[PDB]
């Protein structure tokens, strides 16, 4: 997260990280046993960490749960990034408490102008490359599809939308992928891609979670 | 000796943080870099050994 701030320590119980020897992506806890992430964050083996604030300093609230199933959307396209969404079933249900809890799926599509909260342990660009130990947060508005397509001619599919600032300076960045864009308590976006981070006229591009509610519900049910 | 060995490391548009190796012709060795998870160029390897086998000496 570039140009953001440190999230309040306890405050985003739904934010998880994906690990495979090291932290490589984020994710969101949507039910006791299911996590939503990005398809480009797929690895054959993944350990999900929950309840983290500082990924290097344990405060006792942290859980370490292996992924039992890792399911990319069947229509994920690794070249165009169309349908960049993924589900992970935890090997055991998360223990629910103040530091580890779920976020709602969206009940309506993202509305332009709505202020959202984007979070993760991604590059902050604060001193050249800077991968922070503490979870970072960014308040940022949903942009119109017109603004999105103007920023990325040729590249914005139906699965995608932009959240951020056309002026640049504030954005998600590397290691943030798979993490949450939450708007009014609902998971509207998954951190996906962008041209650079925090460039002028190049806001982050996010997967539109609302388009996948049925797939998510069906997938979860098919894997009970 | 391939020319792609002389290209700077390419993070790409995706926002994962994946460790990969690239050949640094100024260094004469392979070094680590951050790969975003998609659209890799050819100067991008999963090990330093693989990297040197393809690009070493370039
Ligand atoms: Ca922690």
């Amino acid at each position: 997260i570039v140009g953001g701030y440190t999230c309040e320590e306890n405050s985003l119980p739904y934010q998880v990280s994906l690990n495979s020897g090291y932290h490589f992506c984020g994710g969101s806890l949507i039910s006791e046993q299911w996590v939503v992430s990005a398809a480009h964050c797929y690895k054959t083996r993944i350990q999900v960490r929950l309840g983290e604030h500082n990924i290097k300093v344990l405060e006792g609230n942290e859980q370490f749960i292996n992924a039992a199933k890792i399911i990319r959307h069947p229509k994920y396209n690794r070249d165009t990034l169309d349908n960049d969404i993924m589900l992970i079933k935890l090997s055991s249900p998360a223990v629910i408490n103040a530091r580890v809890s779920t976020i709602s799926l969206p009940t309506a599509p993202p509305a332009a102008g709505t202020e959202c909260l984007i979070s993760g342990w991604g590059n902050t660009l604060s001193f050249g490359a800077d991968y922070p130990d503490e979870l970072k947060c960014l308040d940022a508005p949903v942009l119109t599809q017109a603004e999105c397509k103007a920023s990325y001619p040729g590249k914005i599919t139906n699965s995608m939308f932009c959240v951020g600032f056309l002026e640049g300076g504030k954005d998600s960045c590397q290691r943030d992928a798979g993490g949450p864009v939450v708007c009014n308590g609902q998971l509207q976006g998954v951190v996906s891609w962008g041209h650079g981070c925090a460039w002028k006229n190049r806001p982050g591009v996010y997967t539109k979670v609302y388009n996948y509610v049925d797939w998510i519900k069906d997938t979860i049910a098919a894997n009970s | 000796r391939p020319d792609f060995c002389l290209e700077p490391p390419y993070t790409g548009p995706c926002k994962a943080r994946i460790i990969r190796y690239f050949y640094n012709a100024k260094a004469g060795l392979c070094q680590t870099f951050v790969y975003g998870g998609c659209r890799a160029k050819r100067n991008n390897f999963k090990s330093a050994e693989d990297c040197m086998r393809t690009c070493g000496g370039a």
